[PDB]
């Protein structure tokens, strides 16, 4: 007389359609945040090879 | 002998520690029991918190355990690899069908039990045993190697 | 599409001295040929439009040993577009060579093999009919009704000689069989 | 001049024991990663566990088969592993923490990292096994294919140096480190260094029973554990010297606070331990590459690669004569 | 070409596999698997014993979607006694089988994906696949091989806490299941370990007898449980996924949007579950309640006569077939009148897809087979009888 | 040549516990004159093939239901 | 100079008397073609990184004019590992 | 290679008895090259067991068991030169008073 | 170790600890051995069997009565 | 088909290993978090009421012997490991003389806990009794009946609890 079942009005809906997010870095952002960087870090290679010599 | 009996203890100590604190069991797994064997490894039981790191290969595995049903074909196979193992090789019978016959231990293509080849020296039972019914199975098994005076019984011969 | 009007059409379609009899049930439509025109009977409810059976499921087998012809295997079949299923069965015998399906389904190749081991059907232009499930030394046929259920031979390991070596069956108990059956049924 | 062995044995014991302590790093990271604890019940958090599998390798009397030959099947796990400790000799830690201030230091360390492919090659043959030498003949293909990828990158790390003194390249970043100009060839050189040592998604050795099985298939406790040990040092020393190229060996990182006071040898050990973390990471973080993948991934999207650095950071001091 | 013997001894490639295949050094020309190491010899066996001796015989086949494997012979043995199941034990029939398909997929996604070497997803996946374990524990007495399911309609009712469970662990499955796709779908590694992989083409998938994922990875919409709707189906609402190309990364988004498939009918069959009485009153084929043997004459004696000679199902022969995980599951029952079978075939999905192996892996490497064992999801249980 | 070889197939053609050496000849029949049965006969020829390289190829086995005719072919064989 | 080779040979002898206690302490208690090719192709760019060493170091000194005669190389060697290429010697 | 259809007659079936037993002999020196017998046994007698064992069914007369037992036939032999049946085995099948007082001394049921 | 509070005694000696979560499992309620040596890997009583594995909400004291 | 805007950032992502770096960033988010691991020689698993283990014959609260050798379990259970000798007392009543149980044939199937009439044998929460010998395995009547009296505190309520069921 004390059949397990739902709550009187149902339980609550459920997504299940694989939600899709964006956490990624950039798009195009990364490209220059490395060329750049190389073009400054070689500059910075540069003085210190003088200094060094 | 007693002047040299502390040191031989305190090697009898040390070696069975050792082998306690690192079993590596070879999963020769054969039948649904090895679905709670590689099931007892998981993120809930951890059996690696024993130092229980799986083998894939009986040459350096020093423990073996026969889950799941033993059929005809299969007994040389499992022989074999009883064999390569190094000297130690303890043995655990985990289920039902491994330990003894089984629920089937009347069909023609089936060995009734891992102890007709592989001596065994845990029977683990349980059709299939619960994950902590194999880990109580390797703590008895590990209790089992805290018994053994392996350098006093070699000193006194 | 359903059964019956599957059965009007293979009544109607199919030539005659095939289908030794038939039968229309809930349970499953049945067409029982004479072990000799199978090959036949598969090839036209694969081929046919209005039957295209294209899939095998499964190849069984029954052992009655009451009966002259004492084996009957029972071929599965299944049509996909037209969701339908039909069994077709024959009567073998224990020294008698019954045709193969493998040409028109592949998958027959190893229920073929399994029937030749459970019960000794052997069958013709096949390109193994090997063992298939039974030990490699293994004797007799197991699902035989002849066959005991415990075996001919054990299996242990002797130290005399370091290998597994087959032997005698010898039960330290006996397989209990309750007879449980009662009249008035 | 006795107290060389001092120096020696203060070098090796060290190393060794660090091996040993990786591989408990490694099943605890990566338990933790998997919801997991790893060993937490030999020692204080695992820490005696080390112990414990080397004193369980101490027993478990070998089995030795030496169906093949006795010697070579026993000889090859000690090559490896001289091999594996030998290049450790010419690393500086902070000034003059150096054993040997080689002047072909770079040189040395190449011909160190080409010449243990004989370990897995005499082993894997020693072995009377078609999985095992054929298994252990495909990796050392694999590892000779990364070699000149290794090398090329030497070359470009060179180029901006001027000379082969190991101790010299990490004085030449007090300006930058070189992860900052050249970061994807310090990227190329980490996924190499990946690919060299048999780590992550390269380790076909540790293929279960595949095609590969790997040329430590039948070994007794200590052969296993030799080279066990020999390819995790292999692992931490190329970790060592992807942190001593690309970033300062022992340098701090801007030296802006008053804190970076502290001494050198730990900036390197940390370092070496964050390159370990990313070697862990990698290998719990993505699948296998299958082995025909991988032979042409390390002949096509490497060496062209490499070669094109090379040229471009040649050309781009030459041009501006930003040259040591 | 060489020949090398395979036949790992451990489950790290499903154990209980030899696998001859020939050789050319880097290419696989013809592999020919050894099957029969784990015949233990259900289908005699099953003759000997009562048709309630026999259930347990089913759960051990397919050891991991165990209630989808009694449930095909639950229906055979209604099908022969024309037994009507009240509604309630449907539904949780429906239930339990949709629970059992999850945890196939979880378990047949994530050895395969350790076979390939991603090993951070298994132990996820088996921690949610504790939760259903545990709900499998709460129902019936075993965690694994549950003897739940009984040709009158279940065997126990459900306990008063369980259905609250279940909505608590559906609220987050379907981030469980994002997660661990992330992982696998979007990596890089991933595609190029699986696409163009044994491909299989319509009309091998129906010439081999495919049934089940690998025939609907072919573009093949055949589902048993929407094409022959059995329990109460029709009114659950679920999408069939289809593949386009048979290679095995569309096995792999089928088996995928399967687990989702199945997540929604839980969810549904939670929403709409009836009261009722759970086992069927029309034949006699259900024990009596034990609070109500103890005290009555007519149901002491069909609980005596029940569980020592059992029903007689009337003499006649079926093939049944329900959507197990793996595919097409099907009993072919003999009876003979007695109350034993006179014959019980089990058409194991696994055979079809096992035999199926040798022109899947024709001209691939030699690494590229396991891969290809992994996306059939071939267990020796069912293989083996 | 022959006579070289008859020197040796005679030898072997004692070892089957039927033969006499009695009553063996350059032309004697297995069937007739020596009352080989016809797995005998195929027995000897099995014999024969084991005496050499050669393998008495299936086609021509059967014409050699003579002990000279056996000799020619042995002796007129390249191996 | 050389003096800087000695602790490496002691070194490796130290190393060689470890690893050979290691394991005497235990004691107390079918052919293929595509491996030729790419094992030619290391032994080739080998060869560059040997003839690459001295360039990078000696780089100051030479301008202009070691780097064009080393481009040079590097272009014969590449027409090389291009023909290496679309012969299928690379993929397998 | 396929399995051939059973025999019309026996004139047909003993044929295929001369063939099998033709293909044993053949695959006879295999045996015993990959099973390392020697010393124990010679091929020679080896062909007088074989001959044993298909001369004592050799009453049979319905064409269709004869052809049964030269397919069984086959399996046997196949199993056997293939790494399929186990050493120790081969050798073992192959290679007073009265007896009534000795089965009485022996066991009731003789 | 430690925890929120502690639930009854043994005549064994162990104690049993209890903790509650809010929506995750894990740290629930556990047994700290009197003794050391192995602890026996089994120990706990019938009574107190059934609380430990969640199986009863009974303490155990309470399932004497 | 391309437009030279799509192609330079697919070439891009596939350059640097931006599908990658998900994966490698989504691996780490559960390093901070808290375990799920249970230390199981202190805390174990959740059970349930209806757990099938180690058998056990309870007896009567008076002290008799609740077995009244009716063979129900023995004719039911499906891997025939019950082996069941009766006869009469001298007492008059029925009762058991030799009542083993083979725990290597059983299957734990409960099959043999829902048969008896009287409640006679049931199967204990006990999960943990694994052995050391094969013969010490075969559970005969003492054995069994020890098992019975151990744990009668907890196997009457679990009966009593889920007696509303079956
Ligand atoms: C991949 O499979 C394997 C594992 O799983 C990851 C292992 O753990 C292992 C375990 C291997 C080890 C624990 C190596 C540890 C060995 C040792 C600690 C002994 C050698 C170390 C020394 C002699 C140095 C000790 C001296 C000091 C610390 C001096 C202190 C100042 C192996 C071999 C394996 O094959
Ligand atoms: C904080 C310190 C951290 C130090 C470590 C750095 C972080 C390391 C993290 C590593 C994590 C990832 C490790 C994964 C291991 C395996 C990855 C290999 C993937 C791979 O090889 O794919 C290739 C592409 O990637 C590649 O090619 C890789 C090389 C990319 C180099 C980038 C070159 C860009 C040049 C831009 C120059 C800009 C300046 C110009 C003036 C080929 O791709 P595919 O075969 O799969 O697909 C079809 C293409 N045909
Ligand atoms: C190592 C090798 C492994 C395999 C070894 C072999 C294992 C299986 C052996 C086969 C066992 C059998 O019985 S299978 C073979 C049994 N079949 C027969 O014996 C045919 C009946 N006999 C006749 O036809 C004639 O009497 C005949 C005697 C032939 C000649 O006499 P004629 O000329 O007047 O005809
Ligand atoms: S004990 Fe049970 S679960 Fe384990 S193999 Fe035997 S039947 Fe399967
Ligand atoms: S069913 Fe219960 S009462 Fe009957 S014989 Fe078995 S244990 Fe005794
Ligand atoms: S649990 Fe099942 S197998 Fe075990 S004794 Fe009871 S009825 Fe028999």
């Amino acid at each position: 007389l004390l059949q397990d079942g739902p709550p009187p009005g149902g339980f609550a809906p459920v997504r299940y359609a694989r939600r899709i997010s964006n956490t990624g870095p950039s798009a195009m952002a990364m490209f220059l945040a490395v060329s750049g960087a190389f073009a400054w870090g070689m500059y910075q290679v540069g003085q210190g090879n003088k200094i060094r010599r | 002998s007693k002047a040299a009996e502390f040191v031989i203890s305190k090697v009898d100590d040390l070696m069975n520690w050792a082998r306690t604190g690192s079993i590596w069991p070879m999963t020769f797994g054969l039948a649904c029991c090895a679905v709670e064997m590689m099931h007892t490894g998981a993120a809930r039981y951890d059996l690696d918190r024993f130092g229980i790191i799986f083998r894939p290969s009986p040459r350096q595995s020093d423990c073996m355990i026969v889950a799941g049903t033993l059929t005809n074909k299969m007994a040389p196979a499992l022989r074999k690899v009883y064999d390569q193992m190094p000297e130690p090789r303890w043995v655990i019978s985990m289920g039902s069908c491994a330990n003894g016959g089984g629920y089937y231990h009347y069909s023609y293509s089936v060995v009734r039990g891992c102890d007709r080849i592989v001596p065994v020296d845990i029977y683990v039972p349980g059709c299939p045993p619960t994950a902590e019914a194999l880990l109580y199975g390797l703590l008895q098994l590990q209790k089992k190697i805290n018994r053994r005076k392996d350098f006093l019984h070699w000193w006194n011969k | 599409m359903d059964n019956q009007f599957i059965f009007k059409y293979s009544w109607e379609t199919l030539p005659k001295k095939w289908v030794k009899k038939m039968e229309r049930s809930e349970h499953g439509n049945r067409f029982d040929t004479n072990t000799d025109y199978l090959f036949q009977l598969l090839c036209f409810l694969k081929l046919h439009t209005y039957t295209r059976v294209q899939v095998l499921i499964d190849i069984c087998g029954v052992d009655y040993p009451s009966r002259k012809r004492r084996f009957e295997v029972v071929y599965n079949l299944l049509s996909t577009r037209y969701n339908s299923r039909i069994r077709v069965q024959t009567s073998a015998d224990e020294v008698t060579r019954i045709s193969s399906v493998v040409s028109l389904f592949p998958s027959a190749g190893w229920w073929e093999r399994e029937v030749w081991d459970m019960f000794g059907v052997s069958f013709i232009n096949h390109p193994d009919l090997r063992r298939i499930l039974t030990d490699y030394g293994f004797e007799g046929h197991p699902l035989r009704k002849d066959f005991p259920l415990s075996g001919y031979v054990q299996v242990r390991y002797d130290d005399p000689e370091k290998r597994v070596v087959s032997e005698p069956i010898e039960m330290t108990q006996e397989f209990r069989y309750f007879d449980f059956a009662s009249p008035w049924e | 001049y006795i107290a060389v062995p001092a120096e020696i044995l203060g070098i090796i014991l060290p190393l060794l024991l660090g091996v040993a302590f990786l591989v408990l790093a490694e099943r605890k990271v990566m338990a933790f990663v998997q919801r997991r604890k790893g060993p937490d019940v030999v020692g204080s958090f695992g820490l005696l566990q080390p112990l414990a599998d080397g004193l369980k390798l101490i027993l478990k009397e070998p089995i030795s088969p030496s169906s093949a030959n006795f010697f070579l099947f026993r000889m090859a796990p000690v090559a490896t592993f001289m091999l594996s400790l030998v290049a450790w000799a010419v690393v500086p830690f902070d000034y003059g923490m150096v054993l040997s201030d080689l002047n072909i230091g770079l040189l040395y360390l190449f011909a160190i990292s080409s010449l243990g492919v004989y370990g897995i090659i005499i082993a894997g043959r020693s072995s009377n096994s078609k999985y095992a030498f054929l298994g252990a003949l495909r990796s050392a293909a694999q590892m000779v294919s990364y070699e000149v990828s290794i090398g090329l990158i030497l070359i470009t790390v060179l180029i901006c140096v001027g000379s082969c003194n190991l101790s010299e390249i990490v004085m030449a970043q007090k300006q930058i480190w070189f992860g900052i100009p050249l970061f994807p060839v310090l990227v190329m050189f980490f996924i190499s260094c990946l690919a060299e040592t048999n780590r992550a998604p390269f380790d076909l050795p540790e293929a279960e029973a595949e095609l590969v099985a790997g040329y430590n298939v039948e070994y007794s406790s200590m052969g296993f554990a030799l080279f066990f040990l020999g390819e995790y040092a292999n692992m931490i020393l190329m970790s060592g010297l992807c942190t001593l190229f690309f970033l300062g060996g022992w340098l701090p990182i801007l030296d802006l606070p008053i804190f970076k006071k502290i001494p050198g040898s730990i900036w390197f050990s940390i370092k070496v331990l964050f390159f370990l973390f990313l070697y862990i990471w990698v290998r719990a973080a993505f699948p296998r590459y299958r082995y025909d993948q991988l032979m042409g991934l390390g002949w096509k999207v490497f060496l062209p690669l490499s070669l094109a650095w090379v040229v471009s950071v040649s050309g781009l001091l030459v041009t501006f004569q930003w040259l040591p | 070409n060489f020949t090398l013997n395979f036949g790992p001894q451990h489950p790290a490639a499903h154990g209980v596999l030899r696998l001859v295949l020939e050789m050319n050094g880097e290419v696989v020309e013809r592999a020919e698997p050894h099957i029969g190491l784990l015949h233990r010899g259900t289908e005699k066996l099953i003759e000997y014993k009562t048709y309630l001796q026999a259930l347990p015989y089913f759960d051990r086949l397919d050891y991991v979607s165990m209630m989808a494997q009694e449930h095909a012979y639950s229906l055979a043995v209604e099908k022969l006694l024309n037994c009507e199941v009240p509604l309630r034990a449907q539904y949780i029939r429906v239930l339990f089988c949709e629970i059992t398909r999850i945890l196939n997929h979880l378990l047949a996604l994530t050895t395969h994906a350790m076979d390939v070497g991603a090993l951070t997803p298994f132990l996820w996946a088996f921690e949610e696949r504790e939760k259903l374990l545990e709900f499998y524990e709460r129902v019936s007495g075993a965690r694994m091989h549950a003897s739940f399911i009984r040709p009158g309609g279940v065997a126990q009712d459900l306990p008063l806490g369980l259905c609250r469970d279940i909505d608590s662990f559906t609220q987050q499955f379907a981030s469980r299941i994002d997660e661990l796709e992330e992982m696998l779908t979007g990596n890089r590694i991933w595609k190029q370990r699986l696409v163009d992989i044994g491909t299989v083409t319509a009309q091998q998938a129906k010439d081999w007898g495919f049934s089940g994922v690998m025939l609907r990875g072919s573009g093949v919409c055949w589902d048993l449980r929407r094409a022959a709707p059995y329990d109460v189906y029709d009114q659950l609402d679920f999408d069939v996924p289809v593949g386009t190309r048979g290679d095995c990364y569309d096995r792999y988004c089928i088996r995928i949007e399967e687990m989702r498939q199945s997540l929604r009918i839980i969810v549904q069959c939670l929403n709409q579950m009836p009261s009722g009485m759970i086992k069927a009153d029309d034949r006699k084929l259900c024990p009596p309640s034990r609070c109500r043997m103890k005290l009555s004459m007519e149901s002491l004696i069909h609980h005596f006569e029940l569980y020592t000679e059992g029903f007689s199902v009337p003499a006649s022969s079926t093939y049944t077939a329900v959507e197990a995980p793996k595919g097409e599951f099907g009993v072919f029952l003999v009876s003979n009148g007695s109350n034993r079978p006179y014959r019980c075939k089990i058409r194991a999905p696994g055979f079809a897809h096992s035999q199926g192996l040798d022109f899947m892996s024709k001209h691939h490497m030699l690494a590229d087979v396991v891969t290809i064992i992994g996306t059939q999801d071939i267990v020796f249980g069912e293989v083996d009888r | 040549d022959k006579s070289e070889v008859t020197d040796r197939v005679l030898s072997v053609v004692k070892n089957f516990q039927k033969v006499d050496p009695s009553k063996v000849t350059p032309k004697a029949n297995f069937q007739n004159d020596l009352g080989l049965d016809s797995l005998d006969s195929v027995e000897v020829v099995m014999a024969l093939e084991e005496e050499f390289g050669f393998e008495i190829p299936d086609n021509e086995a059967d014409k050699i239901q003579s002990i000279d005719l056996a000799v020619d072919f042995i002796a007129s064989h390249p191996q | 100079m050389m003096l800087e080779f000695a602790p490496i040979f002691i070194y490796l002898v130290i190393s060689l008397l470890v690893s050979l206690i290691l394991l005497g302490v235990p004691f107390l208690f079918r052919f293929d073609i595509r491996f030729y090719l790419v094992s030619i192709l290391f032994l080739i760019f080998d060869l560059e990184v040997t003839f690459f060493f001295p360039w990078a170091v000696s780089l100051n000194k030479i301008d202009l004019f070691g780097f064009w005669s080393m481009m040079a190389f590097l272009f014969i060697l590449t027409i090389g590992f291009l023909y290496e290429w679309k012969r299928g010697a690379l993929d397998w | 290679i396929g399995v051939p259809p059973n025999s019309a007659n026996l004139t047909e079936a003993r044929r295929r008895v001369f063939d099998f037993f033709r293909a044993a002999c053949r695959s006879i020196p295999t045996i015993m090259d990959i099973y390392n017998l020697q010393d124990v046994v010679a091929p020679s007698q080896l062909r007088y067991a074989i001959s044993a064992q298909i001369r004592n069914n050799a009453h049979i007369t319905d064409p269709k068991v004869i052809d049964l037992l030269i397919f069984k036939g086959m399996e046997e032999l196949t199993d056997i030169v293939d790494h399929a049946k186990q050493r120790h085995h081969i050798i073992g099948q192959y290679v007073g008073k009265t007896d009534f007082l000795k089965n009485f001394y022996t066991s009731n049921y003789f | 170790n430690i925890g929120a509070t502690l639930v009854g005694v043994d005549k064994f000696g162990n104690k049993y600890y209890q903790k509650l979560g809010d929506t995750q499992y894990g740290r629930h309620r556990w047994v700290e051995y009197a003794s050391k040596d192995r602890y026996n890997a089994s120990q706990v009583p019938a009574e107190w069997h059934g609380w430990l594995h969640f199986i009863t909400d009974h303490t155990g004291d309470e399932l004497l009565s | 088909s391309k437009d030279w805007n799509t192609v330079f950032e697919r070439s891009i992502n596939t350059l640097f290993l931006t599908e990658m770096v998900r994966g490698l960033s989504l691996t780490l988010k559960y390093f901070f978090d808290p375990k799920v691991t249970i230390n199981y020689p202190f805390e174990k698993g959740p059970l349930s009421p209806r757990f099938r283990g180690e058998h056990a014959l309870r007896r009567y609260p008076t002290g008799e012997e609740r077995c009244i050798a009716c063979k129900l379990c023995e004719a039911v259970c499906p891997a025939q490991a019950i082996t069941i000798e009766a006869e009469e007392r001298e007492d008059g009543s029925r009762r058991t003389t030799r009542y083993d149980i083979d725990m290597t044939k059983c299957i734990y199937c409960g099959f043999c806990q829902e048969a008896c009439p009287v409640d006679a044998i049931v199967e204990g929460p006990n999960f943990e009794f694994a052995t050391e010998t094969h013969e010490e395995l075969l559970y005969d009547k003492e054995k069994l009946l020890e098992n019975g009296d151990r744990w009668e505190t907890e196997i009457a309520e679990n009966l009593r609890s889920e007696s509303l069921y079956r």
